[PDB]
């Protein structure tokens, strides 16, 4: 039980940093995508090629 | 151009009694009445405004209702809920309005004080570090209280509650003759529900004690309607306050709150209001709190002076776990719960040791007191559990046969007879001869009368002990010696109504 | 791993779909407010139990229909709500989402999270007041709900389609029953057949955060969340959730009942329930019968625990299984609400604290508990072998 | 512009304002009283919108001397009471009015007392014991750090000795900062707590809000949420363990129902409020240790005539983690603290936190006590004397065990005189063990009071 | 298993995150850029000529409703009185009825037991009008009182009739400028 | 009217009188709000459309506010249509994920 | 649904005693046969197996005629019945009339008059004897006071409709057996509380020549089927 748990903790903590570096990497790139879908909602928003 | 529009539109008041029941009415007009603002109507009747509708003004009604009517006028006093006080109601008997219900002439009433007046804060007051003597031994002994302190009184019918209150008073007596106000307690017994004949007992009994030269009477009479019951405290508070915050020390007695808790029942029911608990509506516990915490001590910062309260309350066949018992239970700083089985059989006042407790404690107990008696309690309570045993024993050994004696002896100590106030320095004499056990050779049938005439014996000649006490507040070795000394020298002199000597 | 792409495609996919309908509907204006109830003026059109949107996104169930205005109960936050403001109907009567999706979930009564967890894919809306299956459409109880409680399982079998009270005073061991039954349900679901997996329900009612909490981490502890759905109305929220908890409960179990599974409800507590009816009649100024209690607070169980029982292979085969929990207050059972609750259900375990005490746990006093369905729902050798245990303890 | 008074009934009071400037629900409004020494600002809070731009409020100060037709101004927000560190050491009321020092406190940060609870999601159970050194508490019904405390009874049982007492357990000690809620409790015992806290050197590390009896029901029901404020400030900003004492719980639902009486609301049961566990958890749900932080609460719940079914305590149950029951007859029989063995109870008394060797223990001791009070109604009659000898030899170690459950407190010093007794949780896991086992039995029941430890417990039988 | 279902759980949470921390930012900027394009009437105007486009395309009328029905059948009945009345009346002549209808309204309102008796509705309502009459032809105009010759539900709704009445009457006389009356109304 | 209010409100009577004056002309009333006034061919052709959203032709009055900072709401009986921008960026803001 | 009770006229008491073969119901509780006999109960001591059974052991043996009314029962044990006869042959001759407690106070209110009126049709207009079994009677009271308070009713104590005798005796005094046509009734009654002091009972009690209470004290000890045999109590002991 102990083992067990020791390696599930360990994973559960490599898991986390991980995900925090591959969310910083992907989030930077929907920065960009962000301002297009706006002027594509805005559009939708006012019925016109806004 | 609108404001000035509005303003050109814009550009002893009496009111009218449109309803009439049972107490209470209603009145038209008076847009500008504050509420619990004191009406008075044509027939010389008061009222207080307590609720203020959109159309009308809902008036509980003073004394006779009768005289009130549909198309009565009623006018404004001006003066919030008040009563006038001063040093004048001294020695007088009032009503809750205080106007004189003795006869004995007008009021040179001081000032006017309002009842709604909130407590003193935390931060104002200070804590109870002052003897109020009573007198009883069964509770200067053992539940002592304190200048400040609530003590509750809770007990049966006919137990002897107005007497230990009356005790209570007299007592003051020996201190009043002092004009040192630090010393010179004052009081006011406050009767809701009471029978007028003992309301005129009481009186009698102040005054041939001395007592109404100090003392201020607020009668609230069975007969008179429930308003008068639910203002007495009120009022006898605000009279009580007046000195309280002068600087003086004043001692309340409520006979008994119950009454009063009864009385606001009717206003409420009459009033529509949805009942509670035991038909009480849910705001009593504000109405004895409300009145209770007005009573303190108060910091020198804001003259020193106090408030002492002892509140009595009516138990239903000692059922102390009711609802108003165990509200003011909550609310005072203790309780000497008067026992009915023990009053019956001659323990008066029927103090029962094992329920009774002062939460303030030997805070408030001269140092003598507290070195004599602080022992008598839980010695009394194993005396009365260990009755409780024997009562049944075949056999038992020689150390419980003492103990029994030893207690039984006590018992018979503590009791003494009505309006007879112990000065604390003959208490403290009375107390010492049962608890270092100079009564064990006195049969039980005799202690009474042996320290009743001890203490003249020392009165006529040996002064010095009672002066080393009083002048003291503790038992010196150098008069304990001579009290010793005199307790043996008088048992030799005394006899017991039948058999032998006391040795 | 995660990925760009799916993040800019729900995102592109919702701004590329969004669309207003421009409808024109009915308005009304708050004319009172207060404790949560709300007096809406208008709403000529307006439907018994309908939906009503408040303008702080906040919800109400229209109750009274009076000749000159409508009384509502909110669900939801009434400190936002203010006295003329705009009110509009949703053309819904009382409804919430239900779905497979909500498996693992914990959700307002209205449906929707609280876990923190995200939105829920539901798959349709429920009416929470459909009416029970009749008498012709339910079929005979016939197979158990292992509860793996020897107390229980031997002694005061619990079927499916079977109604069992839980009562008793305060702790005595009932969440206790209930969570165990829960949990032992796991040795089955993996299964993965549908005929005799068992999906269960656990509806809060008047719980304590941490209480929830506890009861959340412990199932999680076993393995039950991957098949148990909590209604949470906790204490902090309006009478409204409170009183409908059990309802949105019994409609997210309906819909996977009438789909052919088997559910199970545990229900903790219905005396919350009925405290949270009686708040909110009060406050609607109807006339309280006895005990202060609402006048059709029968109403309030019967229908809701009736609507639990198996279906006939006609529908499926289905069933629902009721667990409801009554909190007695000083231990007597013959009192209104447990006496109501004991003949609306099919048995009663009575879980005495003076038994509780002295060893016997779970404390269940054995001759008032009772399991009227009995031994038909129990596998061959239980019946054998346990067929009249109950009798012989009591004796 | 502003609104008018047009009604009043006790201190609610209704006020009308122009069509569109009606304030939001718990606004705070401010009025004006000019009689004379009765003069002063009332401060009004809005419960109920009443139609026709009429709002129902409830008054934080007595209404004497309020006239109709007087105006009424909107602050646009709740009753905002101070937060920060500066809080600490100084006495305040429900409006944040500093007693010790009027001034004090108006330049400090204001938060609305009116405040939803945390989300669900940032709750997590606790489970770590705390021990105060109380036998029966450390033993029977151990205490949570960071979890929710209560002490149930009626009318003088203990509630302040007790309280104290705690205060002396965990606030001497505790490294955290402790505020202290006075809700409808006699304003003697909240200036001797003040004149202690100072006397112990504790004062500087504590928050004191007084709401006593005198005040009328409207700030006596707001007292708590205006202590429950600074307490959770110093819980989410300051990141501090906290210590929030309550006394007494029980006058919030008091208040409640003399207010709710008065807004017109039906009455419920035998005469409280509705939503009365509406209130009651919107306040307690406030009260609770969030992911990655504590405040620790102990509460005093009142009970009428000792009806532990009235409705208030019965509902106050349901948020408590722990629930020490004060009774009467305990108290009649001498026993100190009073705690009923078998009411009481506590949610981590399970072997996976407290152990074998306690859990053991303590239901063997509940088993024994629970025979005990079964067999009460022959010992009434008859006597242990009639008992078979499995029922006698029991009852001999049940009273002992019974009576062993009392301790010498140190706040009953100033009572009793005898000083204070603290043990660790090992001894009285010891000492109960034997006693069930009956290493003591042959030891008198009188010997058996207000001990304390095992070393006590020879010392004074040596004596006997 | 479940350490390993808890990691996939987390990797949901943080899509869930980054998709609505760009659905929040996305929406703010469309509304940045919607604020940005309406900022000069050419903008309004042409959204509400596209909205009037989209309420052409709308669904035709469905509701032809757009104090109680036998008090609206009074009231109707009043309606088709004044409207003989109006035939036989004048601007000056309505004008001296409109004051006439005032000052019996004012009269009902004043005395209010009698609207109480009057206002019940029963058959035989011809000694009703001899009781009407007695009062109404001293001081009021022949033409008010032959309309006030006319069911009502309650007293109230049958004391408004008359201010209802005098509305009528004033605004035909006003016919004989109903926008003026109508926009100064307003 | 304001000499027999008798307990009425005096804007809501007023409007009541208006409504009354429209009602006696054959037509009804409707209250529009936008963030600019519409021209007057925009008038006539929004009378157009409501006279084919109701039957007897529809008057209007007209209460410019900046909130609706495009389009036009229309409140009639007790039916509105949500037609603004304002409304649509609200919608949007909420339906959001 | 409604019509009057038959006239004082055509009543005769009836003496002929029914044998069911219960050991307590046969001894301590005879019944009747024509008459109107009663099972009391509180919550689960029994009372609707006991009906069943004397569904089973009476309506078997019986040549005549049947009906059921199921009034605010639960369905469980009305689909258990439907079932149960249909797997002997009884169904051919027993009507089912069902208004359970899912169903709102008003079918709870109507359905026994409805099983009633064709109770009464069979005992009018064919003269063939009938049993008529009621489960459970209380549930209409119940619904009454449910709509009472909404009607404009003032409760009257402990919080029953105030038209409770009155309304109730509309119903009783139908199911009486006039002369030379018989309807043996059994129906069973809910005891709020355990409380044989409430209204209801109180009232039911006086329009019965035969009462099975059953009690939660008998239930406790495994007596079973649980009937208090002080208290039940039978006219034909005689
Ligand atoms: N010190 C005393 N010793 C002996 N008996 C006493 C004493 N004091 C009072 N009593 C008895 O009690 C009677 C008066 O009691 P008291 O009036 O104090 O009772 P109470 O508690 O006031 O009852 P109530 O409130 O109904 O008047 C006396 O007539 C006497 O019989
Ligand atoms: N079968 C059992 N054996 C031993 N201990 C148990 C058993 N069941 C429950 N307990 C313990 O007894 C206590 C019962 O608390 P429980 O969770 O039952 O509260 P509850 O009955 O749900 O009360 P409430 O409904 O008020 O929450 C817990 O501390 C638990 O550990
Ligand atoms: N161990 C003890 N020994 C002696 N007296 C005690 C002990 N514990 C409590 N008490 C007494 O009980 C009283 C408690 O009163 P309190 O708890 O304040 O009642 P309430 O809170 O109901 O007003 C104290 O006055 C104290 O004298
Ligand atoms: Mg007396
Ligand atoms: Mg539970
Ligand atoms: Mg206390």
């Amino acid at each position: 039980r102990a083992q067990a748990s020791g390696e599930v903790a360990q994973t559960l903590t490599q898991a986390d940093q991980q995900l925090s570096a591959q969310g910083d990497q992907v989030r930077s790139g929907l920065e960009s995508s962000v301002d297009g879908l706006s002027a594509k909602l805005a559009s939708r928003i006012l019925g016109v090629d806004v | 151009x609108x404001x000035x529009x509005x303003x050109x539109x814009x550009x002893e008041e009496i009111g009218t009694v449109i309803d009439a029941g049972d107490g209470i009415a209603h009145v038209e007009g008076l847009p500008s009445v504050m509420t619990q603002e004191l009406l008075e109507f044509p027939g010389g009747v008061l009222g207080v405004a307590l609720n203020l509708d959109e159309h009308s003004v809902g008036a509980v009604i003073l004394g006779e209702f009768e005289k009130i009517e549909e198309g009565q006028q009623v006018k404004r006093t001006g003066e919030v809920l008040s009563v006038p006080v001063g040093d004048a109601f001294l020695g007088r008997v009032v009503n809750p309005l205080g106007q004189p219900i003795d006869g004995q002439g007008d009021i040179a009433a001081e000032t006017r004080r309002a009842l709604e007046l909130q407590a003193p804060s935390v931060v104002q007051r200070q804590s109870v570090s002052e003897p109020l003597q009573t007198g009883i031994k069964a509770i200067d002994a053992m539940t002592p209280i304190g200048r400040g302190q609530r003590q509750l009184i809770i007990g049966d019918r006919k137990t002897g509650k107005t007497a230990v209150c009356v005790d209570t008073i007299l007592n003051q007596r020996e201190a009043w003759l002092t004009g040192d106000p630090k010393q010179q307690v004052r009081c006011v017994y406050v009767a809701i529900g009471q029978k007028g004949t003992t309301i005129a007992s009481v009186k009698r009994a102040l005054e041939e004690g001395g007592a109404m030269e100090y003392t201020t009477i607020v009668a609230a009479p069975a007969s008179d309607a429930a308003g008068f019951k639910w203002l007495a405290p009120y009022t006898g508070s605000a009279i009580g306050q007046h000195w309280m915050y002068n600087g003086k020390h004043v001692l309340i007695v409520f006979d008994d709150l119950s009454k009063q808790a009864d009385a606001y029942r009717a206003i409420s029911l009459l009033l529509r209001r949805p009942p509670g608990r035991e038909a009480f509506p849910g705001d009593v516990f504000y109405l004895h709190s409300r009145l209770l915490e007005r009573c303190a001590k108060l910091s020198d910062e804001l003259g020193g002076g106090s408030m002492t309260g002892l509140p009595i309350i009516e138990t239903k066949a000692n059922d102390i776990s009711a609802f108003i018992p165990t509200n003011v239970i909550s609310i005072t700083d203790g309780q000497c719960f008067l026992e009915s089985d023990l009053f019956n059989q001659g323990v008066r006042p029927a103090i029962n040791v094992g329920v009774s407790v002062s939460r303030v404690g030997g805070a408030a107990q001269i140092k003598a007191m507290k070195e004599v008696a602080g022992s008598l309690r839980l010695d009394l309570s194993q005396y009365r559990e260990l009755e409780a045993f024997a009562a049944f024993a075949s056999d038992l050994d020689a150390a419980s046969k003492a103990q029994l004696d030893r207690g039984a002896r006590l018992v018979e100590l503590l009791k003494q007879p009505q309006y007879s106030p112990l000065a604390v320095e003959e208490q403290v004499v009375a107390i010492f001869l049962g608890t270092q056990g100079h009564l064990d050779s006195v049969p039980v049938e005799d202690v009474q009368r042996f320290e009743s005439e001890l203490l003249e014996h020392v009165k006529a000649s040996h002064s010095d002990i009672f002066d080393g006490i009083r002048e003291t507040k503790k038992l010196s070795e150098e008069a304990e010696e001579k009290l010793v000394s005199v307790i043996n020298e008088f048992k030799k002199g005394f006899q017991a109504s039948d058999g032998s000597s006391v040795v | 791993t995660i990925s760009a792409a799916d993040i800019e495609g729900a995102i592109e996919d919702y701004v590329s779909s969004f669309s207003a309908d421009t409808e024109r509907e009915e308005i009304g204006t708050v004319i009172d407010a207060g404790d949560g109830i709300a007096h809406v003026e208008g709403l000529p059109s307006v439907m018994t139990q309908e939906l009503l949107e408040f303008p702080g996104g906040v919800l109400g169930v229209a109750l009274n229909l009076d000749e000159h205005s409508v009384g509502a109960v909110i669900l939801g936050e009434f400190e936002k709500i203010e006295e003329g403001q705009q009110v509009k109907r949703t053309g819904e009567v009382l409804s919430v989402p239900v779905g497979d999706a909500f498996l693992g979930r914990v959700v307002n009564p209205l449906g929707q999270p609280i876990d923190g967890q995200g939105d829920i894919a539901a798959e349709t809306r429920r009416a929470l007041e459909l009416q029970a299956p009749s008498v012709v459409q339910r079929q005979s109880v016939s197979e158990p709900l292992q509860t793996g409680i020897k107390a229980i399982d031997a002694m005061t079998p619990i079927g499916r389609g079977q109604r069992q009270l839980i009562i008793g005073d305060r702790k005595t061991g009932k969440t206790a029953v209930c969570v165990d039954t829960i949990l032992n349900q796991r040795e089955a679901w993996l299964t993965g057949d549908p005929k005799q997996q068992v999906r269960c329900v656990y509806v809060a009612i008047g719980q304590k955060g941490t209480t929830i909490a506890s009861v959340k981490r412990a199932l999680e502890e076993g393995g039950a969340m991957e098949y148990t759905t909590i209604v949470a109305a906790p204490a902090s929220d309006a009478a409204g959730f409170k009183w409908l908890a059990p309802y949105t409960g019994s409609a997210i179990g309906q819909h996977w009942m009438y789909n052919g599974k088997h559910v199970l409800i545990v229900f903790d507590d219905l005396s919350k329930q009925a405290d949270a009816y009686r708040a909110i009649s009060l406050l609607l100024r109807r006339p309280p019968g006895r005990e202060a209690f609402p006048g059709d607070v029968f109403y309030l169980h019967s229908r809701l625990l009736e609507r639990c029982a198996k279906l006939s292979d006609e529908l499926g085969g289905g069933s629902m299984t009721g667990l409801p929990i009554i909190e007695t207050k000083a231990n007597d059972i013959s009192a209104f609400i447990p006496t109501n609750v004991i003949s609306i259900t099919d048995g009663q375990c009575f879980l005495e604290s003076d038994l509780f005490n002295q060893g016997v746990r779970p404390a269940i006093n054995v001759g008032v508990s009772v399991s009227r369905v009995g031994g038909a729902a129990q596998i061959k050798a239980m019946k054998e072998v346990a067929g009249s245990l109950r009798l012989d303890l009591s004796q | 512009t502003a609104g008018r008074v047009v009604r009043i009934t006790g201190p609610v009071v209704d006020v009308e304002f122009p069509r569109g400037s009606v304030p939001e629900l718990f606004n705070a409004l401010h009025a004006e009283i000019t009689f004379g020494a009765l003069a002063k600002t009332l401060t009004l809070e809005v419960a109920q919108h009443l139609g026709d731009s009429l709002v129902r409020c409830i008054s934080m100060q007595p209404t004497d001397g309020l006239v109709r037709g007087v105006e009424v101004t909107d602050t646009g927000a709740s009753i905002s009471v101070p937060v920060g560190d500066g809080v600490k050491g100084h006495v305040f009321n429900a409006l944040g009015d500093c007693l010790d020092d009027p001034g004090y406190g108006k330049d400090f940060e204001h938060w609305s007392i009116h405040r939803k609870p945390p989300a669900f999601s940032d709750l997590e159970p606790r489970t770590e014991m705390l021990e105060t050194g109380l036998k029966v508490v450390d033993l029977l019904t151990p205490y949570v750090r960071g979890g929710k405390i209560a002490l149930f009874g009626g009318a003088g049982v203990g509630k302040t000795v007790l309280i104290q007492e705690m205060i002396n357990r965990i606030a001497r000690n505790f490294g955290g900062t402790s505020v202290f809620a006075g809700v409808g409790e006699r304003t003697r015992e909240g200036n001797d707590l003040w004149v202690e806290l100072a006397d112990a050197n504790v004062l500087k590390d504590t928050a004191l809000v007084f709401g006593q009896m005198d005040e009328p029901p409207g700030t006596r029901m707001r007292v708590a949420l205006s202590a429950l404020t600074m307490a959770e400030f110093f819980r989410d900003e300051q990141g501090q363990d906290v210590l929030l004492f309550i006394d007494n719980i029980f006058r919030f639902t008091q208040a409640g129902s003399e207010v709710s009486t008065l807004l017109g609301r039906m009455p419920s049961a035998v005469g409280y409020q509705p939503t009365l566990a509406d209130e009651m958890g919107e306040l307690q749900e406030r009260i609770t240790s969030t992911r990655g932080r504590s405040i620790t609460s102990m509460q005093a719940v009142y009970v009428p005539a000792d009806d532990y079914t009235d409705p208030a305590p019965a509902t106050t149950f349901a948020h408590l983690d722990a629930t020490t029951e004060l009774s009467r007859a305990v108290f009649s029989k001498g026993i100190f603290p009073a705690v009923d063995p078998l009411a009481s109870s506590s949610t981590i008394l399970d072997p996976a936190i407290v152990g074998d060797e306690h859990y053991r223990v303590a239901q063997e001791v509940i088993r024994i006590l629970q025979r005990y009070k079964d067999l009460q109604d022959i010992i009434a009659i008859l006597g242990i004397d009639e008992l078979s000898e499995e029922d006698k030899q029991l009852v001999n170690r049940a009273r002992r065990i019974e009576r062993f459950l009392s301790q010498n407190m140190m706040a009953a010093e100033q009572f009793t005189g005898q000083p204070g007794s603290t043990v660790p949780l090992k001894e009285t896991i010891e000492a109960f063990d034997k006693l069930t086992k009956g290493e003591f039995d042959h030891l008198p029941e009188q010997a058996f009071f207000l001990i304390g430890g095992l070393d006590d417990l020879a010392k004074k039988a040596e004596s006997l | 298993a479940q350490g390993a279902q808890q990691i996939q759980l987390m990797r949901q949470q943080l899509i869930r995150q980054l998709r609505t921390g760009l659905g929040a930012e996305a929406v703010n900027k469309a509304a940045e850029i919607v604020r940005a394009h309406v900022a000069d009437p050419q903008a309004q105007s042409a959204t509400v000529d596209r909205f009037l486009s989209e309420l052409e395309q709308m669904a035709p009328s469905s509701v032809v409703i757009d104090l109680r029905a036998a008090s609206r059948q009074s009231l109707a009945a009043l309606v088709e009185k004044f409207d003989s009345v109006a035939g036989g009346l004048d601007a000056d002549g309505l004008t001296n009825l409109a004051d006439e209808l005032a000052s019996v309204a004012k009269l009902l309102l004043s005395e209010t037991a009698l609207n109480k008796h009057l206002a019940e509705p029963t058959d035989d309502s011809a000694p009703k009008v001899r009781l009407l009459e007695r009062l109404l032809s001293d001081k009021v105009s022949a033409t008010t009182l032959d309309l006030l010759r006319t069911r009502w539900s309650t007293e109230s709704n049958l004391i408004d009739a008359v201010e209802h009445t005098a509305r009528l009457a004033l605004l035909k006389r006003a016919e004989i400028e109903v926008d003026e009356v109508e926009e100064q109304l307003f | 009217t304001v000499g027999l209010l008798r307990g009425e409100r005096a804007d809501e009577a007023v409007i009541d009188l208006a409504e009354l004056a429209v009602s006696r002309r054959g037509e009804v009333v409707a209250h529009v709000s936008a963030a600019a006034e519409l021209s007057d061919a925009q008038r006539t052709r929004l009378t157009e459309v409501l006279s084919r959203i109701y039957g007897r032709p529809v008057s209007v009055q007209l209460h410019v506010d900046p909130e609706l900072l495009g389009g036009l709401s229309i409140t009639v009986g007790d039916e509105v249509i949500d037609g603004s921008i304002a409304s649509r960026l609200a919608a949007a803001q909420t339906g959001l994920p």
